[PDB]
DNA sequence: CTAGATCACATTTTAGGCAAAAAG
DNA sequence: CTTTTTGCCTAAAATGTGAT
DNA sequence: CTAGATCACATTTTAGGCAAAAAG
DNA sequence: CTTTTTGCCTAAAATGTGAT
């Protein structure tokens, strides 16, 4: 397993913005997120460039990434 | 943080590139090194008539114009010219040189891009001398997958790019170039619509 | 006398190579970089089918085995095969980077070569993309103008080659390189017997 | 014009047998040695692979080869 | 033989700057 | 009020066509 | 369209080691 | 006497052919 993919959305920290969406497309937790891909995001009402740029730089910083392929789930 | 790089830098004269203008001229006269802070750019050369052809596209933390760095008067051998934006640092063969005696660290980093690049290109001789034309192409579809600005897709990586580029990155005519895609499609390895294009199974 | 060089050697242990021995297996794990002491050497690649082809022929003072010194467990890129019989200094990546830091001078002298390799090669490519078969000859045949082992020749320079190898180098059917050169040959450009070829107007 | 290419070929000290084949084909002076192409040299007589090869190597030591193209020649 | 190049031009697709609209 | 998403727009660039 | 690839095999060419011959 | 050139030799490698 891993640790971080454990945690609520909140621990990213995000703008208001992008924290809505994310709330409203049934994605609660963080490992919920590294799976999701970037064009798949994107389509989501309210999310454009710069709320899909904020989302793949807080996880960069922090390790991860979007695309992510897991196992083990719940 | 990362102290080499940072150095390295403060040593350095900014400038930036509008995109698509052009940063090196094929044949100048060669007395300085450029490294890429921000941005991507186009690596190309030209036969007589204006033919073009792609060697590889260089991103965030690339080198740029060292090939007359190591023999005096030499001339630069290819077009470098921005793909995106670039916002790029810039250094003189004089200067450059008094650094690496202090920190040969420096030009290790360099010349460790320098191999990868043989590497690479050594492979597309290998691509031209052995793939036909259907098969270039599906390897240089497969390394845009590895690229940073690809990005994630549910059935694979997706990318963003014209045909007639690709005839000068695979070298054959765009009219080709197209005519692979609508069959790369009835084949499910691709969906294409327009620059959008989706590569199966990669990811 | 060269010093830089000559303390270079005395670190080294020499090895000689028959002929047509093979140095570096493309594939294999890379550990060790090799220097050509005195001889000619031939870097080539391979298909899956078997079917070779040449990037480039070093001699006396090249160096070889390098590209994997920069990252590590990397693979070796190529076959590097012995075309004549050589002597081969050999040492470690363990110890060369030792060395670097005692004389950075020595890393120069190789990254040196590295660029100019990357210009012969990043133009075969042009060859490639750009000129006919009946062109890409004519270029390989004036290189070879260039090269050590060349002889002068009244008419122009001349060499010792078969059709065979030709096109390994660029990268076509030996019964095609065969057909151009008793065009060349009416064409008055060259004189062709045997292995034994005048390059008209080098020199 | 040139300094060493006005010496007789004596001045290159060569072997007996590389000495007589060149004396026997009216090459007097180094001048005409370094003008002289590799292929021409081997058929002559008496004048095989070393001794071609020493005159290559006399010469390559002391800055000249074969093959050069001159002017001003007497 | 097979695999590509080639032509001109009617139609399709893209870049990217702005404004209205929605979200905060 | 600002910030960010979306729809909208046109000149310019990209494309398919297909017999030889 | 154009420029090359391809097949098998009868004939030609090369490498290179030795010995006789010539030179010293 | 040695050193170096030349002719000589055969298995193995290199080649032309040419219609599709
Ligand atoms: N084959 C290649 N792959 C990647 N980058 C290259 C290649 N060839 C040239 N370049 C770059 O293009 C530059 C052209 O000018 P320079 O010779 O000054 O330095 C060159 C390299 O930085
Ligand atoms: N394009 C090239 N031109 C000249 N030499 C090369 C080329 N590509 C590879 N080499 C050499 O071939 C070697 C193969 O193994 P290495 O990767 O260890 O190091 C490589 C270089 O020394």
């Amino acid at each position: 397993f891993d640790p971080i993919l454990l945690r609520p959305v909140d621990d990213l920290e995000l703008t208001v913005r992008s924290a809505n969406c994310l709330k409203a497309e049934a994605i609660h937790y963080i490992g919920d997120l590294v799976q999701r891909t970037e064009v798949e995001l994107l389509k989501t009402p309210n999310l454009g460039k710069k709320s899909l740029t904020e989302i793949k730089d807080v996880l960069a910083s922090r390790g991860l990434s979007l695309g992510m392929r897991l196992e083990n789930w719940p | 943080t990362d102290p080499t790089l940072e150095w390295f830098l403060s040593h350095c004269h900014i400038h930036k590139y509008p995109s698509k203008s052009t940063l090196i001229h094929q044949g100048e006269k060669a007395e300085t090194l450029y490294y890429i802070v921000k941005g991507s750019v186009a690596v190309l050369i030209k036969d007589e008539e204006g033919k073009e052809m792609i060697l590889s596209y260089l991103n965030q933390g690339d080198f740029i114009g060292e090939l007359g760095l190591f023999e005096e008067g030499q001339e630069r051998s290819a077009w470098v010219r921005a793909k995106t934006a670039c916002e790029v640092a810039e250094i003189s063969y004089k200067k450059f040189r008094q650094l690496i005696q202090v920190n040969p660290d420096i030009l290790m980093r360099l010349s460790a891009q320098m191999a990868r690049r043989l590497q690479v290109t050594s492979e597309k001789v290998g691509n031209l001398a052995f793939l036909d034309v259907t098969g270039r192409i599906a390897q240089t579809l497969l390394n845009l997958a590895k690229q940073p600005d690809a990005m994630t897709h549910p059935d694979g990586m997706q990318i963003k790019i014209t045909r007639q580029e690709i005839g000068q990155i695979v070298g054959c005519s765009r009219e080709t170039v197209g005519r692979i895609l609508k069959m790369l499609e009835d084949q499910n390895l691709i969906s294409a619509h327009g620059k959008t294009i989706v590569v199966y199974g990669t990811r």
